[PDB]
């Protein structure tokens, strides 16, 4: 046990994340999934035909 | 022989393998042991308090084993509808199909809101746990034993209530033995019942008895997982299974 | 392929195991079922006194069940619930006399503590027109489950690995049992503390599949014999002969 | 600080009388082969004080503990007090099975037979035969379950009976001190099963 | 079904029991975890909440 | 040396009290104060916990639990080695009767 | 040289003797003494069964005799005529209780015969003002022979080689006997072509030669104590605990 004697961070709280930002933004969640790396895949017949 | 395989008389062709899900939904499930850190609803409880507790005093206990309590449905008139009628999750239904296990547990135990008091959790594992009967969570009465009170040397946390209501935990696996019994238990020998669980888990507030009284008939749920130790060793095969749905709907 | 030319001394080919001084013949091929693999010695961690394995006596093979298994018993019916470290004890005292009579357990009226894998071989002499099918399964530690009693069926010890044992075939049933108990040692006797359930290991129990079917001039019964070798062993704390007590009936 | 530099310290725990009248096989100690060997004092409080050896201190703290202890048995004689005993050890006695012992059911066990000559003092090292790895603790906190007796017990009879010359005495007293061995180890933490002396009021609960 | 009846011979037995052992083939494979549909025998006590 | 914790965002203080003596070591056993100077060396300080509630929110203090816990915070050496005192077993002692 | 300093730990250096968990020390150098040397194995010769040395059980100490000798014994006096693989068994048998009690003598329930050497350390504790002296002596085959009635005297078995045992020094005398039967293996139970005389190899005898002498107030008695060890043993003819009848009482 070294103790550390330093200063620590001095934030802000905010309840929520950004509703309006939607683009270049890292948003963090609690996924109701079992792999915190799992993302929803499409094979290749469940591709998606239109942009 | 069990799993011999005599004359495979196969009509069927190749299936292609999605990798247990990987495939489709981008994770696999093979591996049923990171299905099993999943938490799951380990107990379920209303804090009743009988005497006038002290500071030290202990609200409730329960052994701390993954082989699920002895499952409370509760009372005649008022069973705990998720123990009755969602019948034993799944971890013990993984942790029925094996013999042994030599590993750790999580705990995450959820207080109430309404409370505000400071919270100590005491892990015991000096504790025998004496048969399946009183292997469950223990509303603690009048002190007669250094069972009912905080101690000291054994390793405790204090979870804040004003700060945050749940104090999550990592029991780790010190028992003298190979491995622990994993099925129900009934006692047979003297030390095989400091086998079972991996210690005895004590849940106390430090209010007086004028604040005890907004704890009274609050709900504290304990949930667990299996914590990334956690072994289960011998293949033992499934008991008799009951179909949750053919259990009777309460009829109006 | 396929030239039968039986003589004088028969047709087949007869496989041996031989142990110290004991050579029992099965013609048949075994049904073996191994459980876990074997076990590690372990005495380095809980024993400073003298420990050896007596190998020359004790990985013999000793008889410890025999039983008629007739058509009058049922499909789901037990044969034996055999305790493996306790039967090889209870057999002897079911014989009417001690433990030190035979060579095979002698260091058990003198030691305190065994650690050891076991042989075990349900040997049938079924006849070749019966028809019907056992299964030899072992359960580690019995009596330290209590749901047991509802587990105890043929579809119950059908999932974990068995052996299964015609009728028909006169097969044989190998099964090698290595040591998994909760504690690396069994108690031979009453040790302080553990008085209750001693040198319980677990149990083999023999039920039925499918029961004897025969003529109306068949073969009515079918013999079963137990064979149980120790053989990785060892055998720690030396202690008196006089502190061992009988074992329970059961 | 550590425990086996704390457990590594004889601490004096028995004082044992051995006179001449003592026949071939008179017992001299019956002491549990655990560190929790007890020497109680014999005072007028109403909790009895107790004392221990280090290595029993420092295994109280603990939970479970294993390895082989070491008894240093000073013999406290002359060079020409001639005597011998066994110190034997026999792994896993239960109380009913205490009684009914002798130096002849001890001699099928472990056992070492002192010759008391010049040199007088010995070091048995108790062996640790367990079927468990570690051994819990013998009284724990005050909770009446979870106390496990000893996982053997250590004896010492009187092999040869003592022969004294007509000009030393006839008593020697025998002083039994207790070490935790080279391989004591205890490992885990849990409430200490004693207390000190520094304040031993104790006030009862009763609800009358 | 029975494709061609049993054929006995009149020294063995008119019946034969088959059984049936069901395994997860090479191919077998399960995904999504939701509330299991068994319960054990532990406990096999239920309560009927009737409102009466 | 102080410290205030705000209660209201965390009610727990964490503390590293240092060792300000003018010894080599202080008394580690009970201390019955035979020399006047030596009273200086048991203890490494004296702390006080207070608070700064007037005599109206001071009714809700009264009589509520405040207990504290102790380390020994990675610098503690303890020296000479003296033997145990005579201890007490704990579950020799009384039982409450009903 | 001759700088006595003794201190709390006493003065002089003690020898062990150590063996599979017996370990018992003296203070003084042995009087060996060795009647022929060390016998070979010879089962090659005579057994096609599983023979094995149980040297983890067999080789430990055992006392098999203690005994009070005091100043009224006088000179030519036998204090203990020891039949030594019987003693081993009597002394057993003397404690009231079977010989399958003891580590040391388990494989003679089992097993039907015995070939090996014997250890023999005769300790004494005498004071040293005591003054006095025995000898511990091995004659092969006592009771095959028929004027050893006369042979019985301290001057008879001065003459073979012997140890002695004075009583100023507190002496101890060790004993290596190897063994010499007129046949290499001696039965440990009632065999088809001898009944009579089992076990027998031969006699350790010991007789005083000086008788204890001291003052008015002197310490009258002494005791005296052997122990066994059964060391290059082997046993053959593994046979039921049942066919071992119990020794002669003697
Ligand atoms: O609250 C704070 C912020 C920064 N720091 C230290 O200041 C340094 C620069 O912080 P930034 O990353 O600029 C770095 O050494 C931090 O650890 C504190 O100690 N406390």
């Amino acid at each position: 046990n070294p103790s550390y004697q330093q200063s620590p961070r001095h934030f802000v709280p905010t309840g929520m994340h950004s509703l309006a930002l939607g683009t270049n933004l890292v948003e963090p969640l609690h996924a109701l999934r079992l792999d915190a790396a799992g993302t929803t895949q499409h094979p290749v017949g469940c591709a998606p035909d239109e942009d | 022989e069990e799993s011999r395989n005599t004359t495979v008389l196969d009509t069927t062709t190749t299936l292609q393998s999605s990798g247990f899900g990987r495939a489709f939904f981008g994770e696999a499930f093979n591996d049923l042991k990171t299905l099993m850190r999943r938490y799951q609803l380990y107990g379920q409880l209303l804090l009743s308090v009988t005497t006038d507790k002290d500071i030290d005093h202990c609200m409730f206990t329960f052994p701390c084993l993954p082989q699920g309590l002895a499952l409370d449905i509760g009372s005649a008139g008022s069973p705990h509808e998720i123990f009755n009628r969602c019948r034993d999750g799944i971890i013990p239904l993984i942790a029925s199909g094996y013999r042994f296990y030599r590993g750790d547990l999580r705990y995450k135990i959820v207080f109430p809101s309404n409370v505000n008091s400071n919270i100590w959790v005491q892990h015991r594992p000096d504790r025998r746990l004496e048969g399946w009967s009183a292997a469950k969570i223990v509303n603690c009465d009048a002190v007669s034993t250094g069972q009912g009170v905080y101690n000291h040397g054994y390793a405790s946390h204090i979870q804040i209530t004003r700060v945050n209501n749940v104090i999550e935990l990592e029991v780790p696996f010190y028992n003298a033995t190979c491995y622990n019994y994993l099925q129900a238990f009934n006692a047979s020998s003297a030390a095989s019942s400091y086998a079972v669980s991996l210690g005895e888990i004590s849940v106390g507030f430090q209010a007086t008895s004028d604040d005890i009284a907004s704890i009274v008939n609050k709900p504290v749920t304990i949930y667990y997982s299996i914590g990334d130790g956690m072994q289960f060793s011998q293949w033992v095969g499934y008991q008799p299974m009951m179909i949750l749905d053919q259990l009777p709907a309460p009829v109006v | 392929m396929d030239n039968p030319n039986p003589g004088p001394d028969g047709e087949g080919e007869v496989e041996l195991e031989k142990d110290s001084n004991v050579v029992l013949t099965t013609q048949r091929d075994p049904s073996t079922s191994i459980p876990a693999p074997v076990s590690v010695k372990w005495s380095r961690w809980t024993s400073n006194d003298v420990v050896d394995d007596y190998a020359t006596i004790t990985s013999r093979w000793y008889q410890i069940a025999e039983f008629v298994w007739s058509k009058d018993d049922p499909f789901d019916k037990e044969l034996a619930r055999l305790i493996l470290p306790r039967a090889l004890l209870s057999s002897i005292e079911a014989n009417s006399d001690a433990i030190c009579d035979v060579p095979n357990t002698i260091p058990f009226k003198v030691h305190a503590y065994w650690r050891g894998d076991m042989e075990v071989r349900v040997q049938i002499n079924s006849n070749k027109f019966q028809v019907g099918q056992l299964q030899a399964t072992w359960y580690y530690s019995d009596h330290e489950n209590l749901n047991i009693s509802s587990k105890r069926s043929v579809y119950g010890f059908s999932q974990m690995d068995h052996a299964l044992i015609s009728a028909s075939a006169s097969n044989e049933a190998k099964l090698v049992i290595p040591f998994k108990h909760v504690y690396p040692f069994l108690p031979t006797r009453i040790v302080p503390d553990w008085t209750t359930g001693i040198l319980d290991m677990g149990a083999l129990n023999i039920r039925v599949i499918a029961p004897l079917r025969m003529s109306a001039t068949g073969p009515t019964t079918c013999n079963v014999v137990v064979f149980i070798k120790l053989n990785n062993s060892e055998f720690t704390g030396t202690s008196s002969g006089k502190f061992y007590a009988s074992q329970i009936r059961a | 600080m550590t425990v086996s530099s704390i457990a590594s310290r004889y601490g004096l725990i028995r004082r044992v009388q051995w006179k001449k009248d003592h026949a071939k096989g008179s017992l001299l100690l019956q002491l549990d082969a655990d560190p929790f060997v007890e020497q109680r004092i014999e005072g007028t409080n109403p909790i009895s004080l107790y004392w221990f050896a280090p290595v029993g201190v420092v295994s109280s703290m603990f939970m479970q503990w294993r390895g082989s202890l070491e008894y240093r048995f000073d013999i406290i004689a002359s060079q020409f007090h001639t005597g011998r005993l066994i110190v034997g050890y026999v792994p896993g006695l239960t109380a009913s099975l205490q009684l009914q012992m002798d130096y002849m059911k001890l001699k099928s066990s472990s056992y070492v037979v002192f010759d008391l000559q010049e040199s007088n003092s010995f070091t048995f090292e108790v062996p640790y035969v367990s079927y468990r790895p570690w051994w819990v603790r013998k009284y724990g906190g005050n909770y009446l379950p979870s106390s496990t007796d000893a996982p053997s017990t250590l004896f010492m009879y009187v092999q040869v009976p003592l022969i004294p010359m007509e000009a030393v005495s006839d008593t020697i007293d025998i002083n039994v001190y207790v070490r935790g061995g080279s391989s004591f180890e205890v490992c885990v933490p849990v409430q200490p099963s004693l207390g000190l002396n520094w304040n031993t009021d104790f006030i009862l609960r009763n609800d009358e």
